[PDB]
RNA sequence: AUUCUAUGAUUAGUGUGAACGAAAAUAGAGCAGCCUAUUAAAAUAAGUAAAAUGGCUUUAAAGCUGUUUGAAUAUUGUGGG
RNA sequence: CUGAAAAUUUCCAGUGUAAAAGGUAAUCGAUAAGAUAUAAUUGAAACACCUUUAUUUUUCUAUCGUAUUAUUAAACCUUAAAUUAAGGAACAAUUGUUAGAAGACAGUUUAUGCGGGGCACAGGCCCCAUAAAGAGUAAAUGGGUGUGUCUAAAA
RNA sequence: CAGUCGCGUAAGCGGGGCAUAGGAUCACAAGAUACAAAAAGGAAAGAUCUUGGAUUUUUGGAAAAGCUACGCUAGGGAUAA
RNA sequence: GGCUGAGUAGCUCAAAGUAGAGCAUAGUAAUGUCUGUGUUCGAUCCACAGCUCAGCCACCA
């Protein structure tokens, strides 16, 4: 009976994030002897829009190929793939970047009417859990220093 | 209510404008007017 | 899908930080490879545990060593483990060929450089347990601990499955109880039509 | 949801004397509501009301005070 | 107050506290003399 | 593309520099005209590239 | 010491001189863009015009 | 410090209007400081300051106030204006 | 849409109750077999498994609200020097706030013009005549179906 | 007169319509100006310019129904029988 | 001035995998989603803009 027009938008007060170093070392464990030509990460950007409006449709050039990339906007997220498992923090890293500016560019683009704010950032692989992303890049573990490997 | 007042906005973006009334049923209006901030005939559209 | 849902699912798959197969690998060891067959039969259920049980923990705590599988489909395959522990007294060798993981044998066992001395350790009709502890011993590791907040994630997430199968079972019986209902309600509708 | 709401009172701070059932321990802070403390326990000895100066005498802070405990047995 | 002080910051008043001020600083307190040139 | 290009920042009013109104309406063009109603094209050029498109 | 003027404050400035040069910018923005902005007004004409300003 | 008179002032300001109407400051009359008050009183002030709401006063501040709520601890920058 | 555990998504065809998209070719089977999946078939769309979202439904929890019941087990209220008494009872009552509401009561308005006043009608503006060859010129004087508009110019 | 636009060969013409028929302040609202800013830096609320919404129709601009034969006062042959 | 809810057979009312049943019209038959523009395999349905609107606050200076 009842009706919304809006996405369920939850609270992300408690909600624990991973910076993109400490997020790699978690899930390039559970990939071990993967073989990593057929394992690539994914990247699920929940928006803040309304299911009134209108969707993405654009397409981004990635600096490092993955597979020019295609992403749509079905339900109030995004979902493509950025990066395959060999892939080095250093390359994943600004792989993001373009993904995230050339998605500000379009919302930015788009109407003012009902401007899509984002509200998380998951990363998972095709056979990994899905864990939030925090805007930092290094680790909190002094310890630990990036590495590359297989 | 037959007719409005309407107002057409320099695209200058200088603020300045002129007024006029025109009846509902009717396009808006576009005027090439000149512009006493600029000194300069520009292009002025309705607000709305 | 709430964030707290995730959130379970996640803390609770990350038990590769634990004390079942976790250490510290020493400085000395430089890389490892394995490689085994795809089925389990023949002695290959050991190795398959330890990969998907175990060998996750160490690249947590030595996410620098590069460990490689090397799978196949020829069953009788030798599934045997080579440990690079000599790193000739840490030396740093230029050790750049290196292959990668694969499916179909395309990445076997390489030649040791100079400076490199393998390990071998055989695996065969044998379990994890016997296979793990043969690594620990042999490649001399200090095992890490695991700190009062893991010890509470091991307890939260076991009572949470008393509270998840208690469910499993009561939102079956009402689904069961359902199909059962429902399929008698269709029933009487059909004997109705022929009557 | 606004930006001002009905003023609401919390409670009294008080330390419970005894140990009454479904509420919490002996020696137990919590903020309770002020009939069944006015009425109940303050005049039957069952709590004390915990002022700045109890506080001080006791060596515990504001920051020390607990929760109600439904569950609570004997 | 600072219209009081940039009065009296200025070499054209001949203000007492225009010693405080360089050849190419400007009396205001907020603006700036800008720079001429292609960049 | 200089001229529209150019700034002059002229000293107004409680020490501040900023470009007045009027320098910034003749950067488009010199008073007399209203810029962008001039035809850019002419007829007979116009003429001369229909009988070159038809020629080939 | 007082709020602005004092020793090591910074004058504020008045509203309309904080974005005086981000106004006068947009002045200068819209004038350039006018001689296309005009073509554009008598090539389409001024029934068949659809942008007007919001 | 308080009090009395004049100027400030048919001013600031308020109010649709009619009208109402300060203070700083200045001059004069007086002059006195204290808590051990020259008559016997503080262990330095909490349901208090303050807030919302209904009113008074009023220039929207400050001040008074019924109801419902409700702080901090000294220029080493705490509290009020 | 407070959150948690669990589950649910049937046009024909389709192995069958296909929620949607994105990624993937292996996953499970303690060592012996085979079940899943990919393939192929069907369809617009093809499935395991890992992710992020969508719809709906249970219990728990949070919130709100109604109805009822109990209460020297010292709220309050009533009789009562006024009590471990009796009864009512979270009502009533009082305070503050809010909405509705009786000329019951209070203040004030209800005008002026007009061949006396009452009833009625009347109040700004435009054209013509009265108006006496400059301009002006009254009357509850004569004419008028007069007027609170229209209008961006083009297909 | 200055500014800068249209038409015209040119002279020149254009500050709405052949002429004669509908309102202010105040308040509010949308733009500009850079004036002042109650310690100071800002701001609020003000000031100037442009513009809009009025049977403000008692249209130089009050939010407004009656009876008195129970009647009262001040005046008026300026008024009726 | 400002948001909100509605429009389908001639007339009534229904209903993202449909357009149904009455009445009217000629026992027997036929009758339709305001309009354009989108999304998804497909729209009475979701969305956007108008048209008609009604309903509720506000200007009434
Ligand atoms: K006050
Ligand atoms: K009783
Ligand atoms: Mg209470
Ligand atoms: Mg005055
Ligand atoms: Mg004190
Ligand atoms: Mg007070
Ligand atoms: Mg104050
Ligand atoms: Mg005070
Ligand atoms: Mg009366
Ligand atoms: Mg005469
Ligand atoms: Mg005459
Ligand atoms: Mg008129
Ligand atoms: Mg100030
Ligand atoms: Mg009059
Ligand atoms: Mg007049
Ligand atoms: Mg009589």
């Amino acid at each position: 009976k009842k009706q919304y027009k809006f996405f369920k938008s939850w609270d992300l007060t408690g909600q624990q994030q991973f910076s993109l170093c400490d997020a790699m070392r978690y899930l390039r464990a559970v990939e071990v002897g993967q073989p990593p030509l057929s394992v690539k990460y994914e990247v699920h950007v929940k928006l803040r829009t309304k299911k009134n409006g209108p969707v993405v449709r654009d397409r981004v050039r990635l600096p490092t190929p993955v597979k020019m990339d295609e992403y749509r906007e079905r339900n109030g997220v995004v979902r493509m793939a950025v990066g395959q498992l060999g892939f080095t923090p250093k390359q994943l890293a600004e792989n993001i970047r373009v993904f995230m500016a050339k998605i500000k560019s379009d919302i930015g683009k788009l109407d003012d009417t009902t401007p899509k704010m984002v509200e998380e950032v998951v990363l998972s692989t095709t056979h990994g859990p899905g864990m939030s992303l925090n805007a930092e890049f290094a680790p909190t573990d002094d310890k630990i220093k990036p590495e590359d490997l297989e | 209510s037959r007719i409005i007042n309407v107002r057409l906005i320099s695209m200058a973006m200088t603020g300045y404008f002129y007024t006029f009334t025109r009846p509902r049923t009717s396009l808006p209006m576009s005027m090439l007017k000149y512009d006493p901030i600029v000194r300069r005939k520009v292009l002025f559209l309705e607000q709305k | 899908v709430g964030v707290i849902r995730r959130l379970n699912v996640v803390r609770e798959l990350l038990n590769i930080r634990a004390g079942p197969g976790a250490a510290l690998l020493p400085k000395e060891v430089t890389k490892v490879h394995m490689q085994f067959a795809h089925r389990i039969e023949e002695g290959h259920m050991g190795p398959r545990k330890f990969w998907r049980e175990n060998l996750p923990k160490l690249k947590y705590w030595n996410p620098a060593v590069p460990m490689v599988i090397n799978r196949t489909t020829d069953q009788k395959g030798p599934a045997v483990m080579t440990i690079y522990f000599r790193d000739d007294k840490d030396a740093k060798p230029s050790s750049t060929p290196f292959p990668t993981s694969s499916a179909d044998g395309s990445s076997p066992a390489p030649k040791p450089a100079q400076g490199e001395r393998i390990v071998t350790i055989d695996m065969k009709n044998r379990n994890s347990s016997v296979i793990l502890k043969e690594f620990l011993d042999k490649t001399g590791a200090v095992a890490v601990q695991p700190t009062a907040k893991d010890e509470e994630e091991f307890r939260e997430f076991e009572d949470l499955h008393r509270r998840s199968e208690i469910d499993r079972e009561r939102i079956r019986k009402m689904n069961d109880a359902k199909k059962r209902e429902k399929a008698m309600l269709a029933k009487a509708m059909s004997d109705a039509q022929s009557i | 949801a606004s930006h001002r709401m009905r003023l609401q009172d919390q409670g009294v701070v008080v330390r419970l004397l005894e140990d009454i059932p479904k509420f919490g321990r002996k020696h137990a802070i919590f903020r309770i509501e002020r009939g069944r403390m006015r009425n109940e326990w303050f005049p039957k000895n069952k709590a004390e009301y915990m002022t700045p100066a109890r506080f001080q005498e006791l060596g515990l802070t504001r920051d020390a005070i607990g929760e109600v405990d439904r569950s609570f047995v004997i | 107050s600072r219209w009081d002080i940039e009065y009296y910051r200025d070499p054209a008043h001949r203000g007492y506290l225009s010693h405080q001020l360089a050849p190419g600083e400007s009396p205001s307190l907020y603006f700036k003399v800008p720079t001429g040139g292609e960049k | 593309l200089a001229r529209r290009g150019t700034r002059v920042l002229r000293l107004m009013n409680n020490y501040s520099y900023r470009e007045t109104n009027w320098e910034i309406g003749r950067l488009i063009g010199d008073p007399g005209s209203v810029p962008g109603t001039e035809k850019v094209g002419s007829r007979k050029a116009k003429f001369r590239a229909r009988r070159r498109r038809r020629n080939t | 010491r007082v709020k602005g003027t004092g020793v090591g404050e910074k004058v504020k400035g008045h509203k309309h001189e904080r974005t005086l040069v981000a106004k006068m910018e947009k002045r200068r923005e819209a004038m350039l863009a006018m001689p296309d902005l005009i073509r554009e007004w008598k090539k389409v004409g001024k029934r068949n015009w659809t942008k007007f300003p919001k």
